[PDB]
């Protein structure tokens, strides 16, 4: 999700962009500013919400021992979704 | 009493005699150092630097400290005479590439926070 | 058995498509061995194997003559090998990417880039954090 | 035999420390306070000596 | 123009001769020189590329800084760099020579040989493999293929 | 207790204790303490004046014969009035045993050179002088061994900074290598790792 | 148990004395050494044709560093700073803050490659396999500044080498 | 003052000085010293170059990581100048060639290029400009070099009103074309001098003094539109200066008078060299021209610099020209020359 700045400089996922006044932009002359193209926030926002039939669900990130430590998520709040603190995947209970 | 043992000297007089002997050796050596290392300084500059190095710790009143200082001076003289030292080591005594650091309050206030 | 060796040399000449291909492979790679083709890249690199050779010479790559933007007829380097063929070529696995393809991901590069040091595409480092201390902005209107 | 010095101990000329980092420094002699996030007291048994905090600035490259 | 063509061809010839005959100094400091020797070993055979160690600095073209540069050593390294006739190239090999590495915060270590001499290529690793040093040498060759001395002289 | 715990040899422990008692009996003028660790290492604590007699006895006695100086070094403990601890590690080939001899000194008190007793000691003493500033009397040739020529200070002292006071670089105006005060692009980052909860009750100190 | 290396005694009969005289005067052992060199001349050399042929490596090989993602594209790194704590060269610098969606993510992840000793401690310490040493080893540069990696460079390396990194991890994680 | 440009540190290699300087002609005799003095205190230096990058390698250890940036430029291209000065708050012009090349004459290097640099720097927003001229810059000078110098300084002052102009006199140093030039003449046998060098007066200045004066003029807020003259402490007759030079190098001195026309003819012959000429007609003119006295201009002493006499720095330049027999002779052995002062 790269957007350009008024000076034409690409904006990183962290949000750092040099100001017009700043002299440090000279380091990119005749060269390029390295920016990763895959914003992880937009990618994780694209994942669908899982629906499960229990008050507590477990997430390990997938792949067993190739994921993150296994944690358990409470799903009692009806007007929200439980989010894994490692992976960012969302879970909920079937409503309406 | 304080029950302390010496290194070489018993009181300050013997220590001063050793200091004078070391000073004589360094003063004799300076012209040969200027010749062998191909220094662009004069012999007068070298002898002034030797005198300044000696005067840098003229305030010592402990004969043991003076004894150790004389031992270190002899070590440095042995390094210089045998050419273990290089031209850069000899010229480090003069600090030729260091910009002067001002000592009055106003300049220190202008440049930075250091006291 | 000398005639056998000489005939082997003549079939090495013939197996590179004739004298032109033989000389091209002799001047590009300094080697005229004929191997079995394992596969080809989308960049043009070709990969060969010959298990009768000893360990280290039993696999090799003939680099492409044109990668992303530069003429690589003479100027080649090991950084032109894509990661899957990189894993096969360094003998970290026995299965080539043709028989054993890697997992497909939306974020994996679809176009491999070689070492771009010394070019306008070279990486230039910079601080990725924002400003720490915000200054006070004086008012734009007079005071008297 | 002994020589019976009657001076005060002063080794500054032998330590090789520059003159600036002897006269302009102020050290603190204290027992560190317990970290308020934990109940353990094993880090408040000894005395500590540290120097005064000097200037730190941001590197133009890499920050 | 005819002069431009002539100087371009002469520059090509001189660059080819320089990069095909690269003689490094017989000079190593620490762990990284073992990998340098393994690069000279039969498996990689740097001599087959035209790369031959020579002991005298007056007969050397490249200096490979292979190992930690300490403060006691820096004047000697500078001295044997100065005694290399030009053109000369410097390759920095290993973390220690690159920026200090494991000893970057020591009181007796130069934080990178590029404070003492100008460096053409930096080879990363602790130590870089003999293959990585070979890659860096071939990269230096490709860099020598790119210089324009006679063309720039003609454009003056 | 069986699989993961290192085994303890009682027979060796008894032998080292008896030999320590033996050495302490023979040289009461210099021995201040004798200790045997639980992993079977014997230590002897002596007065600095007994460096030469004790080492000579341990080298030449028929029942000792520690003819090899394995290692000689110093340890700096700033909280002590005598700052420096001198450690001798000796090995006996005749009896297949090792021993450790310890003494102490401060910045201004020399220690007798042990070069006459052991040829190996000449370099070790030079390193102790270079790194810690301990002077050894009657040394054949005492001078710096490890530090750069003209280097000031003793870097192994606790007070000395890790990165030192000066750095080196090449200067084109003077066409030589110059020394200047250390400036660091990135400061070394100090970590506070010690746990506020005590680990080993067997080593707890009285609360004063 | 010990053996002697140089404790033999030559024979003193006429036959062996003349044998040794012929060795002295006709240079037999020197001929043997020449023969060994001649034998080596006719063997196949051990040289490979780099860069067209490469040296053998293993899945455990430690190369250039990279930062990895979950299959959804979300980053694995959660700014626990275990790699920064364990690094023996102090080559890793990390800053972090809550992301706009509340996630625990970094804003700075720098590795000084001229400080790194390539020990692989950071990838052992990582609890989510976010930081790894990838198989690449041909990344020499022409300037010092190109070896000071920031987060964008490491993420680009991860996206570039994931296809090989995942296969390498699959081949070794059962030993870890 | 743009927070990123606030000075920090103790003024060392890793400090921040607040200076972003573009140094044109940084690959020359004066440029290396200027870049070294800027990099000593942690300034961001931008080095435009036209030469082969091999010839800019010695400038690399002069700055910390990232503090020296190399970029290509063309003397006749305006966008190159724009690109290399888009981000600087100081611009220093050291461009100049002693001899006239086929593609660049004295007017090209002393008028057109300085004017383009000054105009682009003024347009881009550069606040400080340093321009180097000659002490003998004269509009009716017998040397085309000095006439072009005068025309260029006039045009630069027109284009950049707040520029600082510095006019040194015969800089001497290790890589100088002054002391070294005289030393080169010994191979032939005699030293040809016009009028035996008895009617020429020289006031040479040390290189480090000039570099320090430039650095101080950057940091001096009062030197905005000023014009300086950097000269040495002593004035010498040419004959005495060359005699002293030959005495310090321990070479036999054989001076003989050569008429002006004969010398000019000799200069013309040397000029045809496609490489750097050994001497030129212009060089002969400037060598046998007395140094002007401009007491109405501020000098080195008004920037805090005490000028270094030649008698304290000649050995560091001339010890290279000695034979092995005299290589170890010390500095206080060669009996300083007579100075025609006041
Ligand atoms: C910036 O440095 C300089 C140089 O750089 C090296 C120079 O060469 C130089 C002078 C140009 C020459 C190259 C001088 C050196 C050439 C000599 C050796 C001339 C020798 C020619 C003679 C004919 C020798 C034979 C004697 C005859 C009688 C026959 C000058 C003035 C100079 O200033
Ligand atoms: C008369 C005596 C004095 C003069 C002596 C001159 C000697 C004769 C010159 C010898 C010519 C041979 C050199 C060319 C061989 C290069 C082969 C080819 O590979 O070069 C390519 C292109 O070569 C260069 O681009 C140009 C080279 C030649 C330039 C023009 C020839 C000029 C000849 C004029 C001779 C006159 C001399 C001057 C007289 C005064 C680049 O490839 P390269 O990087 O290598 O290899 C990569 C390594 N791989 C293959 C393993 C992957
Ligand atoms: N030297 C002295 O005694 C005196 C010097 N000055 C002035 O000081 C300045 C430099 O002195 P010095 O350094 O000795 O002269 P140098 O010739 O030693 O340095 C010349 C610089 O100008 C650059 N340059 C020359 N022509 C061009 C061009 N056409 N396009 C781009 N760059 C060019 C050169 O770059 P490249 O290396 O690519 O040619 C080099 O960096 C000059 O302006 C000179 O007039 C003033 C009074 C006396
Ligand atoms: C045979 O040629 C070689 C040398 O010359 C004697 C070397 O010194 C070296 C370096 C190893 C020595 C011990 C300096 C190598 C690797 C080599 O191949
Ligand atoms: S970089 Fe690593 S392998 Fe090379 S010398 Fe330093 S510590 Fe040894
Ligand atoms: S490999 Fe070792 S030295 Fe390198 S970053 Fe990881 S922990 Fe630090
Ligand atoms: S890379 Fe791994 S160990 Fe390092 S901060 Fe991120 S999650 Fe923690
Ligand atoms: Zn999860």
């Amino acid at each position: 999700g790269v957007r350009t700045s008024p000076t034409g400089e690409k904006v990183t996922h962290t949000g750092q962009a040099y100001d017009d006044g700043d002299y440090r932009r000279v380091r990119f002359s005749d060269r390029q500013k390295e920016v990763n193209e895959n914003f992880a926030i937009d990618l994780i926002a694209e994942q669908p919400v899982s629906e499960v039939g229990s008050r507590v669900i477990s997430c390990d990130g997938g792949g067993g021992a190739l994921g993150h430590p296994r944690v358990y998520i409470n799903l009692d709040k009806e007007t929200k979704t439980g989010t894994c603190g490692y992976c960012g995947l969302q879970f909920r209970q079937p409503h309406h | 009493g304080t029950s302390v043992k010496p290194i070489f000297s018993r009181d300050m007089n013997e220590a001063k005699r050793r200091v004078r002997e070391l000073y004589r050796a360094w003063y004799r050596e300076v012209p040969n150092t200027v010749h062998l290392f191909q220094l662009d300084i004069s012999v007068k500059q070298g002898r002034d630097k030797v005198r300044e190095m000696f005067m840098k710790n003229a305030h010592v009143t402990d004969p043991r400290v003076v004894d150790l200082l004389v031992i270190k001076g002899k070590m440095e003289l042995e390094e210089t005479i045998n050419v273990w030292k290089q031209r850069t080591h000899i010229m480090r005594f003069f600090h030729e590439t260091e910009a002067p650091r001002p000592t009055d309050f106003l300049s220190k206030f202008y440049v930075g926070h250091d006291p | 058995e000398l005639v056998q060796v000489l005939r082997r040399g003549l079939q090495q000449v013939s197996g590179h498509g004739g004298l032109r291909g033989y000389l091209r492979v002799l001047f590009r790679a300094n080697d005229v061995r004929v191997g079995t083709l394992v596969g080809e890249d989308k960049y043009g690199n070709k990969y060969y194997e010959d298990n009768k050779q000893f360990f280290g010479r039993h696999r090799w790559v003939i680099y492409t003559t044109e990668m992303n933007g530069r003429d690589t007829f003479w100027d080649v380097d090991g950084s032109m090998v894509p990661p899957e063929w990189h894993r096969w070529l360094h003998c970290m696995t026995d299965d080539p990417p043709t028989t054993k393809p890697p997992t497909a991901r939306k974020y994996i590069w679809t176009n491999h880039k070689f070492n771009v040091s010394g070019t306008p595409q070279q990486y230039v480092p910079y601080s990725t954090t924002r400003k720490k201390i915000q200054e006070w902005v004086p008012p734009s209107t007079p005071y008297k | 035999q002994l020589i019976a010095v009657d001076e005060k101990l002063d080794i500054t000329t032998l330590t090789g420390v520059p003159e600036e980092h002897i006269k302009t420094r102020k050290v603190r002699i204290f027992v560190p306070a317990r970290n308020n996030m934990q109940s353990g007291v094993n880090n408040t048994k000894k005395w500590k000596m540290e120097f005064d905090t000097r200037e730190r600035w941001e590197n133009p490259l890499m920050g | 123009s005819r002069g431009e063509y002539v100087v371009a061809k002469l520059d090509d010839l001189v660059n080819w001769a320089r990069r095909s005959s690269l003689w490094p100094m017989t000079f190593g400091l620490a762990c990284c020189a073992v990998e340098m020797m393994h690069m000279a070993a039969p498996r990689y055979d740097m001599d087959r590329f035209g790369v031959v160690f020579r002991a005298s600095p007056r007969q050397s073209d490249v200096m490979i800084v292979a190992g930690t540069l300490t403060n006691k050593m820096a004047p000697a390294l500078r001295k044997v760099y100065d005694q290399m006739p030009e053109p000369r190239y410097v390759v920095s090999m290993g973390s220690c020579a690159n920026g200090g590495g494991y000893y970057h915060y020591s009181y007796s270590v130069v934080r990178g040989c590029d404070r003492i001499v100008p460096v053409d290529i930096y080879v990363p690793g602790c130590p870089p493999t003999a293959e990585a040093l070979l890659y860096g040498i071939l990269q230096l060759q490709r860099k020598i293929k790119r210089e324009k001395r006679l063309r720039i002289w003609y454009r003056r | 207790t069986r699989p993961t715990i290192r085994p303890r040899n009682d027979v060796v422990h008894k032998q080292l204790s008896a030999f320590g008692q033996y050495v302490a009996e023979i040289l009461p003028k210099y021995v201040q303490q004798v200790q045997v660790s639980c992993f079977n290492e014997l230590e002897i604590f002596i007065h600095p004046d007994g460096v030469i007699p004790v080492l000579t006895f341990l080298r030449d006695h028929t029942n000792a014969q520690f003819k090899s100086l394995a290692d000689l070094t110093a340890v700096d403990v700033p909280t002590r009035q005598n700052r420096f601890e001198i450690v001798y590690n000796l090995l006996s080939l005749r009896f297949n045993s090792r021993i450790r001899v310890k003494t102490y000194t401060d910045e201004l008190t020399p220690i007798e050179s042990s070069v006459t007793v052991y040829k190996a000691a000449n370099w070790y003493e030079r390193e102790i002088w270079d790194m810690f500033g301990v002077f050894f009397a009657n040394h054949p040739d005492l001078r710096r061994i490890l530090t750069d020529y003209g280097f000031e200070g003793h870097p192994f002292r606790k007070d000395f900074p890790l990165s030192g006071y000066v750095e080196l670089r090449y200067d084109d105006e003077v066409k030589r290598v110059v020394a200047e005060p250390v400036e660091l692009a990135q400061e070394f980052r100090k970590f506070d790792l010690n746990s506020p909860w005590e680990a080993f009750p067997a080593y707890r100190q009285p609360p004063e | 148990t010990y053996k002697f290396v140089n404790m033999r005694e030559p024979s003193m009969d006429m036959k062996s004395v003349t044998d040794r005289a012929a060795q002295t005067l006709l240079w037999t052992e020197l001929v043997r050494g020449l023969g060994m060199t001649l034998s080596y001349l006719f063997r196949e050399p051990a040289t490979i044709n780099y860069p067209f042929e490469k040296g053998p490596l293993s899945p455990r090989f430690r190369g250039e560093h990279a930062l990895r993602r979950y299959p959804s594209g979300e980053e694995r790194c959660i700014a626990c700073k275990l790699c920064e704590a364990v690094c023996p060269a102090q080559a890793i610098t990390i800053e972090a803050e809550p992301r706009a969606d509340g996630s625990r993510r970094t804003t700075r992840y720098d590795i000084d490659m001229t400080k790194c000793i390539y020990c692989g401690f950071c990838q052992e310490a990582c609890p989510v396999d976010a930081i790894v040493e990838g198989p690449n080893f041909e990344f020499s540069t022409e300037t010092h500044e190109e070896l000071l990696y920031n987060k964008e460079k490491l993420l680009n390396n991860g996206d570039k080498w994931e296809a090989e990194i995942a296969a390498n991890i699959q081949a070794d994680y059962l030993y870890r | 003052l743009h927070h990123a440009l606030i000075p920090h540190g103790k003024g060392g290699r890793s400090s921040v000085s607040g200076i972003v300087a573009t140094v044109f002609g940084a690959t020359g005799f004066l440029g290396r010293y200027v870049v070294n003095h800027l990099g000593r205190m942690g300034s961001q230096v931008i080095v435009p170059y036209r030469c082969e990058p091999y010839d800019t390698m010695h400038l690399r250890p002069m700055g910390d990581l990232g503090q020296i940036i190399f970029m290509e430029w063309n003397g006749k291209d305006k966008d190159s100048i724009r690109k290399v000065v888009e981000h600087s708050n100081v611009v220093i012009n050291l461009v100049g060639r002693e001899w006239e090349t086929k593609n660049f004459d004295f007017e090209d290097v002393f008028v057109k290029i300085p004017h383009a640099i000054a105009q682009v720097s003024k347009e881009a927003g550069v606040e400080k400009l340093i321009h180097i001229s000659h002490l003998n810059a004269d509009i009716k000078s017998p040397s085309r070099y000095l006439r072009s110098k005068a025309v260029g300084e006039k045009e630069v002052r027109a284009a950049f009103p707040e520029a600082t102009i510095i006019k040194p006199s015969d800089i001497f140093g290790r890589e100088d074309r002054f002391l070294n030039y005289f030393a080169s003449m010994r191979w032939f046998g005699g030293v040809p001098l016009i009028s035996l060098g008895k009617e020429t007066v020289k006031q040479p200045v040390y290189i480090v003094d000039v570099s320090k004066g430039i650095i101080n003029a950057i940091k001096d807020p009062d030197a905005k539109g000023k014009t300086f003259a950097f000269v040495g402490p002593n004035r010498y007759l040419l004959f005495d200066l060359v005699q002293y030079i030959f005495a310090v190098a321990y070479r036999p001195f054989l001076p003989y008078p050569l008429p002006h026309f004969a010398y000019r003819w000799v200069g013309r012959l040397f000029e045809v060299s496609p490489f750097e000429p050994w001497t030129t007609r212009d060089k002969v003119e400037r060598v046998h021209m007395s140094d002007m006295t401009l007491p109405h201009l501020p000098g080195l002493e008004d920037l805090g610099i005490q000028a270094t006499p030649l008698e304290l720095k000649a050995i560091e330049v001339l010890r290279r020209h000695r034979t092995y027999r005299w290589l170890t002779s010390e500095m206080e052995d060669v009996k300083p020359a007579k100075t025609v002062n006041i």
